[PDB]
């Protein structure tokens, strides 16, 4: 009624935010290359996004290799699996943080589902594999972060960062290292393409690529803002608020505004930086080969992070 | 007031039919995604966090698991003696009442739900018990499907 | 059960019917589907613009190679040190494709965009000039190649290093190289396998040291080197394009006042200013666009290396105004049939890195 | 043609998309001999036309840019291709070959097996050149083309 | 516990009469398990505390650890490739 319009503009914002990031990987990527992305579609560059996803629309085109309308469901599933991660961000969810790894256990059903050719839905296996191990490391780390905590709800944990990425830092270095692998270097190379299957992305088709990148992007500035609020700074100037930062607020003068800004704007830093992390991590890239992922979390990631477990409760009962 | 949530027995109206399609469903697939619906419709009636931990786990895992195994291992499927021999044995079912009947006539003309606190502490004999358990899980099937040399 | 590699993007072009049979990690039944035909009904003039069509990167190695062999069956400075910086000039174009195209094909774009800048710089240097004829060239430089190929020279020792910098120490690169890509030096010369892809395998046998061709004599080259893999292929073309600059510094000094084609008139024709004083030059120029030059009666066969691996040109003359029999001695057919070898138990992504390691281009191999 | 037609020049929403298309036109790209060369020349010259690997599917490009040699053996290949892109679908002949050095194991021409859009000549044409048939393509979408 | 009870019911119809299929019985057998997880859940709702919850957590282990040896199980048969013994069997 009134919550109408505080969700309304937030989801607006949001899918706004997404688009862009679209060009925004573009352009900044361009910059390390030397070159500039999308030079016209604006003025600024602006409408490259939008005169882009209305063209997949427009294209509107079924093969039996994926069921029917199983075949333009996946493509549904990826992005209300996506909806549902930013929607349960805005609202407090007294049980919070087990809802967020929910949303993350359901989103990669689509994976399993989405080829079910033989063969290529043998390569679509592998990925529905390669997601499901980083997955479970992912577990791990919210698992240690809440021993830290012991609150479940996401916005305790959200407040109770004078420090956050300072003794989790190597734990955020992978979990950086694991939310790329969920979707970025390896995703580009596990995509694998032999023969066409899938071109550039999961067989796209017009218009059901709308939504997948709509879920990619999406899934990607909510993957990145999670990890922000579980392990990075999840908003202030920390240093100042130790230093006496009220000076700037109780001077100030009074309006109860800016101050609701001031955390947005900061967070909004921390995602801009770590999707610039993201934006480089694409570009110094090198392979993935599938078997050269498994190895690398299952006997590796894994174990680093179960030693982890014992060391968190070991050290807090010392 | 709120006549929805008092209507909300739904959840057994359509579990009942959810469940009648994973029967109906040919093949095993659309059943696995059935399944997943059966198992959502029972986390709704959990709200009616054992949603949670049944949409991690369950849903999570064990449904992955079973859509990952149908479409890894091709399997599939859609009165001979044997086969009328369980209905031989129904109308004997049929009889015991009808014999029975016959006879009565005799005589005639902070913290959340937690947990922890008693697996870990109580029921940690069962918490330990349920570490070895996992350990067959993960075991088994290394001594089941390997063929090492 | 198989993989069809292609049909049209594989990884970058080319075309590939490359039938990969595949069991998880096995059988590569290939089909590389008449140039040798119509370079017949050709004149040995009019050879030159089809020479450069076959390997386009390195083109002008097909055009040293082929100049040469018909000044060989023929008997035909200035102009022999323009064709060394211009032969490695198309070696540092053709190397720079290879390293960024397979950099490409397994990881990540980055590498290749800046492959293209200073590839950019050579085309330019390409568009400049146009070259390469059987009497020697088309025609002379200009007064801007000297101070223009030091600018390139300056700023292409550092680039060269920036793609090696993030190469070097190969991130996923080197799980993915290192063992993969299997070449016995024994086997590699079994089944002729040209090189660099040879070279990088421990054997030291390259035709610009072992047969020196015009100008490669009198330049000072250094000794690229440990087992036969994918990774150390990579590497040993990154020392070839700072030795090659090398080589184009070293040839850029000794660069003095020269004619640039043999004045044998019966070959060649470098009037362009005489034509308004020499009869026999008109009688000549008219002649040679006509009906051309008859070489000797006789079997011709020079071999030039190119980047892409042992270009030879084999042309039988039958004292014909074009060649009897031109049989191009392919370097991406030769180090191709190594291929169902070398990826044989390999894996399906490493299949396609396996490819770009061999440094092959579809207009050389057809 | 017609002008300012109907009661209010509008008109207005199919330029809208048209110009739309135009700008964002996703090119699917058929590399064969040389011409593929200079084409990749372009991308490293491209900002808007970016766009290859839509090539790879080909369901999710409009634009077929033929550039090389197309053998005779590669004729039916290329005509499967261009039948499994989507419907509103163009094409660009790159390169004399695709066009019109002619041999008898290569078809005489592109257009022969594919509806040609846009012809590029030059062996091979300069990537300004392929913009040039880019924005010819570019002027055709948005109904510009004529005599 | 009255859905839970009726779930459990149609998981064991389906269960036998089998349907020949032999396929589905894991997935029927994981639903009667949730069924009778609701029962119980219901019932220490009704009782209150750490008295039914456990119990249901617990066998939310067990499950999965019963469909991880029920589907190596399936890995197991289904021997891969087309060679032969000779007469033992
Ligand atoms: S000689 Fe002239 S006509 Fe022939 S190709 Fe060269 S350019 Fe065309
Ligand atoms: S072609 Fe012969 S006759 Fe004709 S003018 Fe020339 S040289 Fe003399
Ligand atoms: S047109 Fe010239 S450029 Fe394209 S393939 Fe033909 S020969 Fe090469």
């Amino acid at each position: 009624i009134i919550n109408i319009v505080e969700i309304l503009i937030f989801l607006v914002c949001v899918l706004f935010s997404v688009a862009y990031l679209t060009v925004a990987e573009r352009k900044t990527l361009a910059y390390m290359q030397r070159r500039l992305g999308p030079n016209f579609v604006g003025y600024y560059g602006l409408l490259q996004a939008f005169a882009d996803a209305v063209k997949l629309l427009l294209x509107x085109x079924x093969x039996x290799x994926x069921x029917x309308x199983x075949x333009x469901x996946x493509x549904x599933x990826x992005x209300x699996x996506x909806x549902x991660x930013x929607x349960x961000x805005x609202x407090x969810x007294x049980x919070x943080x087990x809802x967020x790894x929910x949303x993350x256990x359901x989103x990669x059903x689509x994976x399993x589902x989405x080829x079910x050719x033989x063969x290529s839905l043998l390569g679509s296996i592998r990925s529905t594999a390669q997601l499901i191990s980083y997955e479970l490391i992912l577990t791990s780390i919210f698992i240690i972060i809440i021993m830290f905590v012991s609150s479940l709800n996401i916005t305790t944990i959200i407040x109770x960062x004078x420090x956050x990425x300072x003794x989790x830092x190597x734990x955020x270095x992978x979990f950086i290292a694991s939310v790329a692998e969920t979707a970025r270097p390896p995703f580009d190379l596990t995509e694998s393409e032999s023969e066409l299957v899938a071109g550039y992305f999961t067989e796209x088709x017009x218009x059901x690529x709308v939504f997948f990148f709509l879920a990619e992007y999406s899934n990607i500035i909510l993957i990145s803002a999670f990890n922000g609020y579980l392990l990075l700074g999840g908003x202030x100037x920390x240093x100042x608020x130790x230093x006496x930062x009220x000076x700037x607020x109780x001077x100030x003068x009074x309006x109860x505004x800016x101050x609701g800004l001031i955390n947005s704007s900061a967070y909004a830093i921390k995602l801009v930086f770590l999707m610039f992390s993201f934006i480089w991590v694409r570009a110094a890239x090198x392979x993935x080969x599938x078997d050269n992922l498994i190895n690398f979390c299952w006997i590796i990631l894994l174990p680093l992070l179960f030693g982890i477990f014992l060391i968190i409760p070991s050290t807090l009962y010392i | 007031m709120y006549l929805t949530y008092y209507f909300i027995e739904i959840t057994i109206f359509l579990a009942i039919l959810c469940t009648i399609f994973i029967i109906s469903a040919k093949n095993p697939m659309v059943s696995i995604l059935y399944m997943i619906a059966l198992f959502v419709i029972a986390a709704m009636y959990l709200y009616l966090i054992f949603s949670l931990l049944y949409i991690m786990i369950y849903i999570g895992a064990i449904a992955v698991l079973f859509l990952f195994i149908i479409t890894l291992l091709d399997i599939n499927s859609t009165k001979s003696n044997i086969r009328d021999l369980p209905l031989v044995l129904i109308s004997l079912i049929v009889l015991t009442i009808s014999g029975l009947m016959i006879y009565s006539n005799d005589s005639i003309l902070t913290l959340l739900t937690t947990i922890g606190n008693v697996l870990l502490t109580n029921n940690a004999f069962i918490l330990l018990v349920l570490a070895i358990v996992l350990l067959l899980g993960i075991i088994g099937p290394i001594s089941i499907t390997m063929k090492h040399k | 059960f198989t993989i069809n590699f292609g049909p049209q993007h594989p990884a970058a072009h080319g075309v590939l019917r490359l039938i990969l049979e595949l069991s998880g990690e096995x059988x590569x039944x290939x089909x590389x589907x008449g140039t040798e035909k119509l370079i017949e009904y050709k004149t040995y003039m009019q050879a030159l613009p089809y020479f450069d069509r076959l390997d386009y990167v390195s083109m002008m190695t097909n055009e040293q190679v082929f100049s040469l062999a018909v000044e060989k069956l023929l008997n035909v400075l200035r102009g022999k040190y323009i064709r060394t910086m211009f032969g490695e000039i198309t070696r540092v174009l053709n190397h720079l494709m290879s390293v960024c195209s397979h950099a490409m094909d397994v990881g990540a774009l980055t590498p290749f965009l800046w492959g293209f800048e200073e590839r950019e710089k050579l085309m330019e240097f390409y568009e400049r000039v146009s070259y390469v004829r059987p009497g020697g060239v088309s025609q002379d430089l200009p007064a801007g190649l000297l101070d223009d190929i030091y600018m390139w020279a300056t700023q292409f020792g550092d680039r060269l290093d920036e793609i090696e910098e993030l190469l070097t120490d190969n991130r996923i690169w080197k799980l993915r190289t290192v063992n993969i890509g299997t070449v016995t030096a024994q086997d590699a010369l079994n089944l002729g396998l040209s090189g660099p892809m040879l070279r990088g395998s421990g054997i030291p046998f390259d035709i610009r040291k072992n047969a020196p061709y015009d100008a490669y004599d009198k330049v000072d080259f250094d000794v690229p080197v440990m087992n036969g893999d994918c990774y150390d292929r990579y590497l040993i073309r990154m020392a070839e394009f700072r030795q090659s600059l090398r080589i184009i510094e070293q040839c850029c000094n000794d660069m003095p006042a020269g004619a640039v084609k043999v004045e044998d008139f019966k070959i060649n024709s470098p009037p362009r200013n005489l034509m308004k004083e020499d009869m026999e030059a008109l009688i000549h120029h008219f002649l040679l666009y006509t009906k051309g030059y008859s070489v000797p009666p006789g079997e011709t066969y020079t071999a030039i290396e190119a980047p892409k691996g042992e270009m030879g040109v084999y042309v039988v003359s039958d004292g014909s105004e074009r060649p009897y029999k031109c049989k191009i001695r392919a370097p991406g057919f030769a180090h191709l049939g190594a291929f169902d070898h070398i990826a044989r138990g390999h894996f399906l992504p490493d299949a396609v890195a396996i490819i770009g390691t061999m440094d092959l281009v579809f207009g050389e191999v057809d | 043609k017609p002008n300012s037609a109907v009661d209010y020049t509008l008109t207005t929403l199919d330029a809208v998309a048209n110009w739309a298309r135009q700008g964002s036109f996703w090119p699917v790209t058929f590399g064969l001999a040389c011409c593929a060369v200079e084409m990749m020349h372009v991308s490293a010259p491209r900002y808007d036309q970016d766009r290859i690997i839509f090539r790879a599917s080909p369901r999710q490009s409009d634009i077929m840019i033929v550039a090389g040699t197309l053998t005779n053996k590669m004729a039916p290949v290329l005509r499967q291709v261009y039948d499994q892109m989507p419907e509103p679908r163009w094409v660009i002949s790159m390169g004399s070959c695709a066009n019109g050095h002619f041999s008898y194991s290569v078809v005489r021409g592109c257009d022969r097996i594919v509806p040609v859009d846009v012809y590029v000549p030059g062996c091979p044409p300069t990537s300004e050149a392929l913009m040039y048939g880019v924005f010819q393509l570019q002027r055709k979408m948005r109904n510009t083309k004529i005599t | 516990m009255f859905i839970g009870t009726i779930i459990l019911v149609l998981s064991f119809l389906g269960f036998v009469f089998n349907r020949r299929n032999i396929i589905l019985a894991f997935i029927c057998l994981e639903t009667m398990l949730l069924g009778i997880n609701l029962i119980l859940l219901r019932n220490s709702v009704l009782f209150d505390d750490i008295s039914g919850s456990l119990f249901a957590i617990v066998i939310i282990i067990l499950a999965g650890v019963e469909s991880a040896i029920g589907l190596s199980l399936l890995v197991s048969y289904y021997r891969l490739r087309g060679v032969i013994n000779s007469y033992g069997i």
